[PDB]
């Protein structure tokens, strides 16, 4: 039995257009461990992205945190793109901007 | 405050490239402390207060142990796959650890999983292994025949593990034992016509353990409360929320402090 990743996209602080913030993509509850994650700004991969090492949960699934520094604008759209064996093609999850 | 020490092992057969055959990492509470894998073949710190407090001799000695544990894990996965007549890539996992509770009592656990599911569970109080199926029962019989190993693992869980944890807690005390209180607000909004949603949102808190609930007229709710996961904000602190529909009040407890936000 395989478990597809839960994907949650949110800002570090309550978002406000114009003020420096951080964008998080928390990817969790998946199994097996192999996984691919990118942050996207207007459909294109962001390159200066931090991430934690693969992490282990008590229920044997895994989790990861990807983040990047950003300044939210009304115009720009951010997302988190994820691939995993349970997925036919990469899943793109839009940030809902609070 | 309650704390815990645990180590995981992860074994993958026939892995894709980029995926190590074997990984082992340690945690104190939610914080990574150690890591080893079949590519580095080295045990390394994952917290600065581990690196500063354990001499090179520690990393050397446990690197050798891990290299040994890596090979055992490979063989055990192969034997399991054979038992299940499985081919292709499968996973094998171990978790061992202990908790030092607030009241001072303790907890210990040791479990194995196959393809991400419970396989064998150790009971240190009976010195027995609980098996989920006939394959695990086969493995159990072998392990339960070795009385000394069972005694040894009971001792490690109850004495050694707890001693390691206390040791690590002191090393990382500036981190592990700090308190950062939640910033909490209630948000109100009409969504669907007629409906009013009430979100109680907390962020900026450490440790991640937080209690949030909604109440009406000073007593327990009965309607459906929705809970946000407790999520890492990336700076060492966490965030979370709870919502209901619609005098209401949000109640938050964190590290010995209770907070009430009355919805006017
Ligand atoms: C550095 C101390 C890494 N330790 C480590 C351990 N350590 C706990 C324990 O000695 C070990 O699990 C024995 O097998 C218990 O009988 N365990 C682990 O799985 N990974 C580690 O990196």
């Amino acid at each position: 039995i395989q478990r597809t990743p839960k994907i949650q996209v949110y800002s570090r602080h309550p978002a406000e257009n114009g003020k420096s913030n951080f964008l998080n993509c928390y990817v969790s509850g998946f199994h097996p461990s192999d996984i691919e994650v990118d942050l996207l700004k207007n459909g294109e991969r962001i390159e200066k992205v931090e991430h934690s090492d693969l992490s282990f949960s008590k229920d044997w699934s895994f989790y990861l945190l990807y983040y990047t520094e950003f300044t939210p604008t009304e115009k720009d759209e951010y997302a988190c793109r994820v691939n995993h064996v349970t997925l036919s093609q990469p899943k793109i999850v839009k940030w809902d901007r609070d | 405050r309650t704390h815990s020490l645990r180590y995981f092992r992860l074994g993958v057969s026939d892995p894709i490239h980029g995926v190590p055959e074997f990984i082992s990492v340690g945690y104190v509470d939610s914080h990574p402390i150690t890591t080893y894998d079949s590519v580095t073949r080295q045990k390394e710190p994952r917290a600065p207060w581990m690196a500063e407090n354990l001499a090179p001799d520690h990393w050397e000695r446990y690197t050798q142990l891990l290299r040994g544990w890596q090979q055992m894990f490979k063989v055990e996965l192969k034997r399991l796959q054979r038992h299940y007549n499985h081919s292709g890539s499968h996973t094998y996992q171990r978790m061992i650890g202990c908790e030092l509770l607030e009241d001072g009592s303790t907890t210990g656990f040791l479990q194995y999983a196959y393809d991400g599911q419970d396989f064998l569970i150790f009971n240190k109080d009976t010195l027995s292994w609980l098996a989920v199926d006939n394959v695990a029962h086969t493995i159990k019989q072998a392990w339960e025949a070795n009385q000394h190993e069972l005694l040894y693992q009971k001792n490690w869980l109850e004495e050694e593990c707890i001693a390691w944890l206390k040791r690590f807690l002191e090393y990382g005390k500036d981190t592990l034992q700090r308190t950062e209180p939640p910033l909490v607000r209630v948000n109100r909004k009409e969504t669907f016509p007629g409906v009013t949603a009430l979100f109680c949102k907390a962020h900026g808190f450490y440790p991640p353990e937080i209690y949030m609930t909604w109440m009406k007229n000073g007593e327990e709710i009965v309607q459906e409360i929705d809970y946000g996961d407790i999520l890492p904000s990336g700076d060492g602190t966490y965030q979370a929320w709870a919502s209901i529909e619609l005098l209401y009040s949000c109640h938050v407890e964190h590290s010995g402090v209770h907070m009430v936000l009355q919805v006017p």
